């Protein structure tokens, strides 16, 4: 199956640890793209 | 004497013979295709046009052949627009594969058998030997270096030979430029000059061509000097000395799927079409009768073959599904090959003998199209002295200043402005058949497209219906049959066998694929 | 010096190509360069018993064996018997095992003797690899420590099929006492000829480098470049295609047939996988899948879109007139 | 169809380099193809009063003449009277005048016939002139309207010498019925071998298109392209040199030696000059003075920094290794 | 499993905070992503 083929990457102990490092800067990532939605509702402004 | 021959080389790929001698003369045959590499099943699933790039790899000596039938397969089943231009490159190539075939395999697979020494006591063996000896035959050397020059023909218009897969649904991939022509023509007049009219005839190609009879055959090889002492003449009458017209019979009935379409009757390739656009054209030849081919009568059996199966299958329903050698001799099954059978109305499924005496044949069919090849010299060289290993031979290298003439004049007949490709609908859906004359006779392709992707790809090569074991009647393959009635003067170097299964022209590799 | 050339899963290309030589020609070669070819297949005077006996004896050590060339692929089916290629009385792996472990130096001519080609496609029926490489992967049948008498690997002279002059100048060189002027790649493939890509000498270079694509078949390929349309991977393929000419005369490229990459071990590529097939795989319909040899694709597409804005007319426009 | 070849102030390497033809070769070309060569001053048995009393009946029109082949310069000098060029007991461009006017095709073989070459140089000491040019200027000895029985102009088989298949392949396609098969440029070459461009098929033009500059002759030409330092004038010059290779080996280009440009009119570029010979003419150093044909300085430059900061490593390394 | 570790990082009120507001702001992703594609299908013209 593919999907489980993305699941045993998420098994690799490299792709997880960069997952996570994503999801601990998760934060940052939402208040940038929440900073676009922003400047994108005020961009006629 | 039960002898097995392993290898019988000379046989582009792994063939072993085993014959029932008894004396002096093989009473039994069985022809062993040793090598599996499942081109069928590999195309399976794969890109329609896969086959375009793998069907030539089925064989190195005519890939191209392979090539221009697997074009064809895809043009019908995808109801293609062909360019006449398209076609004249088509025919252009295969035609060069089989000028530089017929050399290559002349010198280089059958002839150097001509200097066994079980032919030493005729007083034409140092001629034999002097000419044909491997590498360093006078005849040899410049046959088998000049073989290379029909296919720089052919890699003119496809980029390379072996290997190219520049024959595409809808025309070609090549855009041939006045130099391309001209240059095709001048290594055409070369090798015609050097090799085929020089060395081959000692004459014209229309001289040759002159010959209608046996009796013509006969007549030209005493007709003056050159002509007798030409490999072909010398090669007529080192046959008729040693013999090599007496054995080698085979089944007397031949197939031909025909191959070089005039450019003007096959635009939109269709399967029904086909035989009337033929230039070379087809026909079974069976019981002294002429037949119409029909693909729809084509069954391979593998009751003797390594494969899975039951009963004969129409290659559009065929499979290649092997079974263990171990398992399969257990069986009875002794080859790799599958055998091909056509049904013949009054005789059932009969194997048929392809392969040039088979276009020889199916040309001296009445009712030619202006078109068509309209031959009758080995109509009557089948009544005269019938099948052998000369006669097959001859066949062969008949069609060599035949298709020499047909490239010349189709060079000539390209339209250098004109289109060479129609780009077509890549259909999700279509069955396909492309034949084709490789060098050994009738290459088939049976292509099903299922799903924009190879549902069923069956191929069957005309060693395969030559070399292909016992049907489920037990009926020999046309090499078997050929195989039998040979004279074995040495067991230790049974030359017969090579000489009877190479004058086939036989291609093992195409055999099983 | 003694050639022994046999043929396992192999349709004969490669020999074929190999009798196209020029300079030498196949018969100067095999007489005049001193190279005693003690048998091939398609050109060997022996058979049965009186090949079997020259087999045995190369096999044995009886005759020296310098170099043993091997085409076509080392058939291991069915369950790793090799029973799918049955020669002279063995499994042809048996065979080679022999040969090549007697052999002074083992070169595998084409694909598929080198990395398993075309019958090593999926599902591999016949249970094919190369002699010292499956597809990539170095180590095939003969694993990836073998090594010869004279110490060199298997010689891979890649190609589906090998252009005669792949093995013929490599034959002249051991001939003729450069065999130390003979240098390998990673993939055991003679430097001399795949340093090169077969873009290197391709007519359509120009067309490359303005990012000019030839748009169809026949006529269409008077201009243009097959990379873009045709999946051309000619600037991925390790080649002299466009340096050494096909039959002295052209190559794919030139022709107008994409390059299949067949001098890559992963020939053919992506298995023939539907869609694949003369046209180029593109990540939202306009960037390569796969981009140049050594390019990374933001530098690509970004020299590409430069290229195209600073095209010049003539690279738009047919060049391969009649 | 008889051809009657003559040479001017030619060096006769256009007769060598046609007699290196192959497919056809020269003797075929001459026997086999219909191609009745009535003399050529290395080639023709005739000689003294035999050899003019065939010259004179071609000009006279005593007998057909259906290709008069000139190679070498119309030589003028002293004085406009040809008399630096005498042969067969006339100044050879009355000669010329003559044949020319009786033959049913002209063909101009070599840069000398075509356009002056480099006896045309300055400051042109035999008055040396094209059939048809001086240098790019049409009209050349003839005038620009002369036109043959055929109805073309002289046809222009440039190149110092002309390849062979230049003059051959055409020679074939007028005896094969292809004559309306040939389309000639502006001047006069056939399109079917002057639409590319030198540096089509050259091997070196990836490192054209990445800027790589061969830096040094010798071993320093296993890299790079010849533009930047060495003068080549590939993609400036009209030729097949690299899709028809010479002597069915190599090119200038290929070897190392930069293109000359010797198809084009202008040959040789610069007369020569000091510091023109092997050498890029470059502007503040970096700027080529010529940029490849149909480009302009500005978006060939920014294209070329775009090319060498995107430029992959094996761009910047040997390709034609030992 | 490292799947089940970043199932357990799904399980943080900070990142899954963070994850909420990247899917309220998905329709500003993809239409940025279609306006790339679109953008690149058009790089051509
Ligand atoms: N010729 C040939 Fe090969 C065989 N048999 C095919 O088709
Ligand atoms: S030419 Fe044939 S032997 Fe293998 S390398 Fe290609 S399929
Ligand atoms: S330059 Fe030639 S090698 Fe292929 S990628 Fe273009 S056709
Ligand atoms: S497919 Fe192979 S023969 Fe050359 S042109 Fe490509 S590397
Ligand atoms: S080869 Fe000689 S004849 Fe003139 S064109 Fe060049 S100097
Ligand atoms: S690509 Fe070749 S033609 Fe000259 S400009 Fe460079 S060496
Ligand atoms: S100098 Fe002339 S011969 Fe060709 S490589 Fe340049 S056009
Ligand atoms: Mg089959
Ligand atoms: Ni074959």
């Amino acid at each position: 199956s593919p999907v489980d083929g993305i699941r045993r990457r998420l098994d690799d102990p490299q792709v997880a640890e960069a997952l996570n490092s994503l999801l601990d800067h998760a934060d940052l990532l939402a208040v940038l793209v929440k900073g676009l939605d922003g400047f994108v509702r005020r961009g006629d402004d | 004497l039960d002898l097995f021959v392993s290898p019988l080389g000379r046989v582009e790929g792994d063939l072993d013979v085993r014959v029932t001698i008894n004396d002096g003369v093989v009473t039994s045959a069985w022809t062993e295709a040793a090598m599996f590499r499942g081109f069928e099943i590999i195309l399976r699933g794969k890109d329609p046009q896969a086959g375009l790039i793998v069907c030539p790899r089925i064989c190195g000596i005519c890939g191209g052949s392979h090539l221009y039938k697997s074009a064809y397969a895809l043009d019908t089943a995808w109801r293609t627009h062909m360019p006449p231009n398209a076609t004249l490159i088509r025919n252009i190539c295969q035609a060069c594969e089989t000028l530089q075939s017929i050399p290559r395999y002349f010198y280089a697979l059958f002839a150097i058998d001509l200097t066994n020494k079980n032919y030493a006591k005729s007083k034409l063996y140092d001629e034999a030997v002097r000419r044909f000896a491997p590498y360093v035959g006078t005849s040899y050397q410049p046959g088998v270096v000049l073989s290379a020059k029909p296919v720089e023909v052919y890699a003119i218009f496809g980029g390379q030979w072996p290997x190219s897969s520049f024959m595409v649904p809808g025309g070609v991939m090549s855009a041939p430029t006045l130099s391309d022509v001209t240059r095709a023509i001048a290594i055409l007049e070369h090798w015609n000059d050097n090799w085929l009219e020089k060395q081959w005839l000692g004459c014209s190609v229309d001289r040759w061509l002159e010959n209608k009879t046996w009796n013509d055959v006969l007549a030209w090889v005493d007709e003056n000097e050159s002509q007798y002492n030409s490999d072909c003449g010398f090669f007529i009458r080192y046959c008729l000395d040693v013999g090599l017209d007496k054995y080698g019979q085979g089944v007397g009935n031949y197939l031909a799927t025909g191959t070089y379409f005039e450019p003007s009757l096959y635009e939109n390739p269709t399967i029904e079409g086909r035989n009337a656009a033929l230039i070379g054209r087809s026909g079974v030849f069976a019981d002294g009768r002429y037949f119409e081919f029909d693909q729809a009568n084509v069954t391979e059996d593998v009751t003797h073959s390594f494969y899975e199966g039951n009963r004969p299958l129409h290659p559009f329903e065929g499979e290649t599904i092997p079974v263990n050698p171990e398992d399969g001799r257990r069986q009875g099954k002794y080859s790799w090959a599958k055998s091909p059978r056509y049904a013949v109305p009054g005789l059932g499924n009969v194997p048929l003998e392809t392969g040039p005496l088979a276009r020889r044949m199916a040309a001296s069919a009445p009712d030619a199209e202006t078109h068509q090849d309209d031959d009758p010299l080995f109509a009557d060289i089948y009544n005269a002295i019938g099948p052998s290993v000369m006669v097959r031979q001859l066949a062969r290298m008949h069609e060599g200043p035949k298709y020499y003439k047909w490239v010349r004049q189709w060079l000539d007949d390209l339209e250098l402005k004109e289109s060479f490709y129609t780009k077509p609908v890549e259909y999700a859906e279509g069955k396909g058949f492309g034949s084709t004359e490789a060098a050994r006779g009738a290459l088939s392709d049976w292509i099903v497209i299922e799903d924009s992707k190879i549902k069923n790809y069956q191929v069957v090569t005309p060693t395969a219906w030559n070399i292909g074991p016992r049907d489920a009647s037990e009926v020999l393959g046309p090499i078997e049959q050929a195989l039998v009635g040979s004279p074995i003067v040495d067991a230790e170097d049974p030359v017969e066998l090579g000489h009877v299964a190479r004058s086939f022209d036989s291609c093992l590799v195409c055999t099983v694929h | 010096a003694s050639v022994l050339w046999f043929q396992g899963g192999a349709c004969s290309g490669n020999t074929m190509s190999f009798l196209n030589a020029d300079e030498p020609n196949v018969v100067d070669l095999i007489v005049d360069f001193g190279l005693d070819l003690l048998w091939h297949p398609s050109l060997g005077l022996e058979l049965g018993n009186n090949a079997q006996k020259v087999f045995w004896d190369c096999a044995k050590g009886e005759r020296p064996l310098d170099i043993f060339v091997f085409e076509g692929t080392v058939i291991e089916a069915p369950n790793g018997t090799g029973q799918m290629d049955m020669f002279a009385g063995r499994p042809m792996k048996d065979w080679v095992t022999d040969l090549a472990g007697a052999a002074q130096i083992v070169v595998a001519i084409g694909d598929c003797a080198c990395f398993g080609g075309i019958p090593a496609m999926e599902p591999n029926p016949s249970g094919s690899t190369g002699l010292q490489f499956h597809k990539r992967e170095k180590g095939g049948f003969l694993g990836p420590d073998f090594r010869s008498k004279m110490g060199l690997p298997v010689i891979n002279v890649p190609g589906c099929p090998a252009h005669p002059d792949w093995i013929t100048q490599i034959l002249v060189a051991l001939a003729t006492g450069r065999a130390g002027d003979i240098t390998l790649d990673d993939l055991h493939r003679p430097e001399t000829f795949f340093k090169t890509f077969t873009q290197t000498g391709c007519t359509r270079v120009q067309f490359f480098e303005y990012k000019q694509s030839t748009l169809s078949f026949g006529e269409g390929t008077r201009t243009g470049c097959l990379f873009y349309e045709f999946g051309c991977r000619g600037p991925m393929t390790h080649s002299p295609c466009n340096r050494i000419l096909w039959n002295r005369q052209s190559s794919k490229t030139r022709a107008g047939m994409p390059c299949l990459g067949c001098t890559e071990p992963e020939f053919p590529h992506f298995d023939l996988a539907p869609g694949t097939v003369f046209k180029t795989q593109k990540v939202s319909g306009m960037i390569p899948k796969e981009v140049p040899e050594g390019t990374d694709h933001l530098t690509y597409m970004g020299l590409a879109a430069a290229a195209r804005i600073a095209a010049p007319q003539w690279s738009k426009e047919d060049m391969f007139v009649v």
